């Protein structure tokens, strides 16, 4: 009885650990799927980008918020963006449709989300560092940037806008 | 004879860990 | 009392046990507050009137994060991780030593509140710079982490007294759990200390003008996973060893149990960049090496579900239920020191489920920073972690004072039990579901009560759960003081012995128990997998330091 209930308990748990095992590694093969994808852009170029927060609205290319969007590709633009307290520059960040999106934003003061509502952008900015992530917008329209990092009391009202042209 | 309980338990949990998962995994890609 | 002149661990433990639950009432108190925020209700015009030294929803959720989950948390660790160990090998721990872990503690919590209270630390319980706190909030949390320190000599103490006395024989098994527990501590400690000493420390006394914001979160993180773990494991050594015996039955597995903490103690630390999927600098590559590992440190919690479960049911069918629902009704629903770690195990359910898709790297994104983590993280810690050390006042408290439990106070622990598990569930399907509406975490969302109108239905639930939940804390706190202060003692229940379950029959693997207890060799080798983990990332990140000037924007 109990020798027989322990018997068939752990034999159980040994087909139980080795389901739970193969789920486990069939989604370590769906995520690695995406990093194969045009989705994985948003993962953060994970190479180390420093620079000043205290000069970076003075001299670089955060200074000038119209010429933020440069061309760098045929179907290409990259958008210098800076998080700080309590907004985005540029405002609002105009890109257009189809149009492969290379964002580079960086802070002046502390640390900001910038998360692009219905997209997966959502990365951490980090002053002194430059965070670059990757995107192409599909539907043309109206995107808010949600700050999601507690950066003091004007956080909940943190937010910028994203304009895709058509 | 078998731990019939433990394994409802279990199933309970897998199907949660995948509503979950492939819910969140959906939700990705639509993002995408 | 002449019990406590036998066994003056049980006065340490309490007062370990008391300073807990003092500082989860204090940060739980923002709690309501917070819930209904989220369900775009303001009370905070309100909470101002009744503590006037709150300035902001900020200050609240530093307090409410600070008390709740750190303070609390290692409290309830420091009484269970050392007094369960003390009463299975039935030895004495050092007792100069467990004082000294108490006032330190103590100590350091008095002197981090007071910044606290004062608005100078509104950084939040994960302090990331350039957010700048007050010097004192950096060496009191110090000084109150290390702590813990003290709380590791004192059970490798106990273990290598015993295994003295004891050589040729198998470490015990609460014992076993303590020691990789402890252990695995005492590497995950090493990031904060290292954070705290190195940067945090000497950039709050002036030393130093800037902190580099990227290698105090990759330092804090090789902490800050762990610390989940050394949240959880002393309700699991509860869950595995006191719960059997409390449901009615038997623990299934010694060797299983083991198992499980032999794998927190290697699988622990080495995950931390799956709090930085979203931070750059951090090559991807390593981000899924993390994301991997993170994977399989569900392995133990998978195998806890089913040891536990059998165990569970092993328990109601021995007290005649029968069928696959029958074992259900057959367990002691009557009593609260099994029901709150059973519900506290049931939430863990879709909490462990939202920690899988955390951990998925690119899914991430889609979560990450919304209400969704917190969702996810009050089932695990808040719920329970929480409910377990709740359950235990009602066999622990007697043990520990010999004050008995009266049916109307065992009735009333029901109710708190239920209403917190409730709420906390209700809260779940509110902040995952805003959550996945792109609702920002750590926000004063009800100050912007238009941002967010897709939002509507989810907030209901969080309003709910405000409400319920401020009730469950109400009573929770009616019911602490009505058996701390209550005028009847019986020595008896002091000197009772713990409701530790017995191990049911069938061989173990003796292999595989031996095996398990090479602790020097599995502690070696979780320090290499960290080194090798973190080695790579944090050398180069020191070679390219780039600190930045503080701020305080509060
Ligand atoms: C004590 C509390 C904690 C536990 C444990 C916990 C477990 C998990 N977490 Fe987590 N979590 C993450 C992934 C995991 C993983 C994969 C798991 C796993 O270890 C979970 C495995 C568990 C299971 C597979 C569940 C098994 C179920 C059992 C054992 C119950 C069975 C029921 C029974 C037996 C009863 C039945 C009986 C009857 C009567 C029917 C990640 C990312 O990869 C993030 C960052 C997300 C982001 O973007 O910020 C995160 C963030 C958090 C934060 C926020 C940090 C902050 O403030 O920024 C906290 C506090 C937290 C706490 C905790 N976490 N987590
Ligand atoms: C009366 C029950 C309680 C309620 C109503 C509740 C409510 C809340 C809510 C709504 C938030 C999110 C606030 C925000 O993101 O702005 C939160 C934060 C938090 N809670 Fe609680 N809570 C309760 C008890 C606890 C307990 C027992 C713990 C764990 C020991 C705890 C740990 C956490 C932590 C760590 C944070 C995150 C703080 C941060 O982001 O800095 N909670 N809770
Ligand atoms: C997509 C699929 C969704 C569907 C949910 C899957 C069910 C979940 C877990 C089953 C785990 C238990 C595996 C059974 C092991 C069998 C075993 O080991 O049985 C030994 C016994 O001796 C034989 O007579
Ligand atoms: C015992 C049997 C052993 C066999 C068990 C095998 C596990 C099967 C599970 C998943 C397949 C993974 C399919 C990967 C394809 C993903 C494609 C996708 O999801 O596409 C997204 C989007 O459409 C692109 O733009
Ligand atoms: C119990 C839990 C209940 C589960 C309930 C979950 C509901 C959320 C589901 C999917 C969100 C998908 C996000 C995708 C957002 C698309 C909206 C959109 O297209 O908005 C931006 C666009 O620019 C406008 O012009
Ligand atoms: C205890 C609390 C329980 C927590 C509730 C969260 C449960 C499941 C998450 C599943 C994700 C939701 C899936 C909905 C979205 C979907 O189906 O995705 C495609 C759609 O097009 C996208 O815009
Ligand atoms: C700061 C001073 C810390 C004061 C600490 C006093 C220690 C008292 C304590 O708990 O130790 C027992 C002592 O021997 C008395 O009976
Ligand atoms: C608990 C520890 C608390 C920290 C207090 C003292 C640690 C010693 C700090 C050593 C002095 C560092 C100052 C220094 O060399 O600063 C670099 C400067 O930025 C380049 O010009
Ligand atoms: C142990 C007791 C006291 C330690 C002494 C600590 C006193 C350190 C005071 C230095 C200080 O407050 O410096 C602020 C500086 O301007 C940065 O913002
Ligand atoms: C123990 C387990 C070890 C096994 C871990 C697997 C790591 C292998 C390859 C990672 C590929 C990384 C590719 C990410 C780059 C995508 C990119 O550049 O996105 C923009
Ligand atoms: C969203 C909020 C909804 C909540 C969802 C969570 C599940 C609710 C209860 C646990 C069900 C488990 C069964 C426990 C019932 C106790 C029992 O079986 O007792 C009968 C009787 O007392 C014989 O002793
Ligand atoms: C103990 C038991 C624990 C287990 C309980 C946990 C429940 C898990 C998932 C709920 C499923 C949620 C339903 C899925 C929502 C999908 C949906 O309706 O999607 C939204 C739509 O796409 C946008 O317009
Ligand atoms: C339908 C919509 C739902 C709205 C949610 C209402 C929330 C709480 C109601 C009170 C719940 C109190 C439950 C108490 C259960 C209890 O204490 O009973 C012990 C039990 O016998 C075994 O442990
Ligand atoms: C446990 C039961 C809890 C809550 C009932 C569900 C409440 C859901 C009702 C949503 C009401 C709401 O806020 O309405 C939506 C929107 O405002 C339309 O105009
Ligand atoms: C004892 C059993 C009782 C258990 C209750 C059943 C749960 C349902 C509703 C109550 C929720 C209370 C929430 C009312 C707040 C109103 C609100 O915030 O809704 C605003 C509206 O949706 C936009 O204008
Ligand atoms: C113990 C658990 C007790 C659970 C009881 C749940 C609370 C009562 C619900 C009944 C509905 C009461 C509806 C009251 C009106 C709500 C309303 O209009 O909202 C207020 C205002 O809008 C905001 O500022
Ligand atoms: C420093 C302690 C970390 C090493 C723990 C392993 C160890 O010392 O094992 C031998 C023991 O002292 C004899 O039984
Ligand atoms: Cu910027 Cu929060
Ligand atoms: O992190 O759980
Ligand atoms: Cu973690």
């Amino acid at each position: 009885d109990e020798h027989k209930a322990h018997k068939a308990i752990l034999a159980y748990e040994k087909g139980w650990l080795a389901f739970s095992l193969a789920m486990l590694f069939v989604f370590i093969a769906l995520i690695a799927y995406t990093l194969a994808t045009h989705t994985a852009g948003v993962i953060p170029a994970g190479k180390l980008e420093r620079v000043d927060p205290t000069t970076v609205r003075q001299e670089g290319p955060w200074a000038d918020p119209a010429q933020a969007v440069v061309q760098t590709g045929p179907n290409q633009y990259t958008v210098y963006v800076l998080a700080f307290a309590f907004g985005y520059q540029p405002n609002p960040i105009e890109v257009p449709q189809g149009a492969e999106i290379v964002f580079k934003i960086t802070s002046p003061d502390v640390i900001h989300g910038f998360h692009v509502e219905g997209t997966n952008i959502n990365v951490e900015v980090l002053p002194g560092e430059v965070s670059t992530v990757r995107y192409t917008f599909k539907r043309p329209g109206e995107y808010r940037i949600i700050c999601n990092q507690y950066c003091g009391l004007g956080h909940q009202n943190m937010f910028g806008t994203i304009v895709v042209k058509e | 004879e078998k731990p019939k309980g433990a394994l409802a338990v279990i199933l309970v949990l897998t199907l949660t860990i995948l509503v979950f998962w492939l819910g969140v995994y959906a939700v990705f890609f639509a993002r995408g | 009392s002449r019990v406590y002149e036998a066994y003056p661990e049980k006065k340490a433990t309490l007062y370990f046990l008391v300073l807990g639950f003092l500082a989860l009432i204090v940060g739980s108190l923002f709690g309501p507050f917070q819930a209904l925020n989220y369900g775009n209700v303001d009370a905070y015009p309100l909470l101002k009137r009744l503590l006037p030294f709150v300035q902001s929803y900020y200050q609240g959720l530093t307090l409410h994060g600070v008390l709740n989950a750190i303070v609390f948390t290692q409290l309830f660790a420091q009484a269970i991780m050392v007094y369960l160990p003390a009463r299975e090998l039935n030895m004495r721990p050092n007792m100069g030593l467990m004082w000294l872990s108490w006032w330190m503690a103590f100590i350091g919590l008095v002197v981090f509140a007071l910044p606290l209270l004062a608005n100078e630390a509104t950084v939040l319980y994960t302090f990331y710079p350039p957010l700048k706190g007050h010097w004192a909030f950096y060496l009191g949390a110090s000084v109150f982490v290390l702590s813990t320190w003290v709380s590791i000599y004192i059970v490798l103490d106990l273990w290598r007294r015993w295994k003295a006395a004891n050589p040729g024989k198998v470490t015990p098994l609460v014992t076993y759990m303590a020691v990789v527990f402890w252990l695995m501590w005492f590497l995950a400690s090493l990031g904060l200390v290292l954070e705290a000493v190195l940067f945090l420390l000497p950039w709050s006394f002036g030393l130093v003008e800037g902190v580099d914001p990227l290698v105090a979160r990759t330092l804090f993180w090789w902490t800050g996973h762990p610390i989940l773990y050394f949240w959880l494991l002393p309700a699991y050594a509860i869950i595995y060893t006191i719960l059997p015996k409390q449901a009615g039955g038997k623990l299934v597995s010694d060797p299983m149990a083991r198992l499980a903490f032999l794998l927190f103690l290697l699988l622990s630390t080495p995950v931390g960049f799956h709090h930085q999927f979203a931070d750059p600098g951090i090559d991807p590559t390593w981000k899924m090496i993390h994301s991997v590992l993170t994977l399989f440190v569900a392995v133990p919690s998978l195998m806890t579900a089913f040891t536990v479960a059998a165990s569970l049911e092993f328990a109601g069918r021995l007290r005649g239920g029968r069928g696959l629902f029958g074992w259900i009704r057959a367990l002691p629903w009557d009593n609260p020191a099994f029901v709150a770690p059973v519900l506290g195990l049931l939430g863990f359910i879709p909490g462990g489920a939202g920690g899988i898709v955390n951990a998925s790297f690119t899914l991430d994104y889609v979560v990450h920073n919304t209400a969704w983590v917190p969702g996810h993280f009050h089932l695990q810690v808040a719920s329970l972690v929480t409910l377990t050390a709740m359950g235990s006042l009602y066999w622990l408290l007697p043990n520990l004072t010999g004050k008995p439990i009266s049916d109307a106070q065992r009735r009333l622990g029901l109710a708190v039990v239920w209403l917190w598990f409730l709420g906390m569930m209700i809260m779940a399907v509110g902040l995952h579901w805003a959550g996945l509406l792109n609702v920002p975490r750590r926000a004063y969302i009800a100050q912007v009560p238009d941002a967010y109108p897709h939002a509507a239905v989810p907030m209901v639930f969080n309003v709910l759960a405000g409400i319920v939940l401020l009730v469950a804390l109400l009573l929770f706190i009616y019911g602490l003081f009505s058996v701390l202060l209550s005028r009847e003692r019986k020595p008896e229940l002091a000197e009772a012995p713990l409701p530790f379950a017995e191990v049911i029959s069938g061989p173990e693997d003796r292999r595989l128990v031996l095996a398990m207890d090479r602790i020097g060799f599995w502690f070696a080798v979780a320090a290499i997998l960290v080194v090798l983990a973190y080695g790579p990332t944090l050398v180069q990140l020191f070679g390219h330091l780039n600190p930045v000037p503080g701020w305080r924007l509060w």
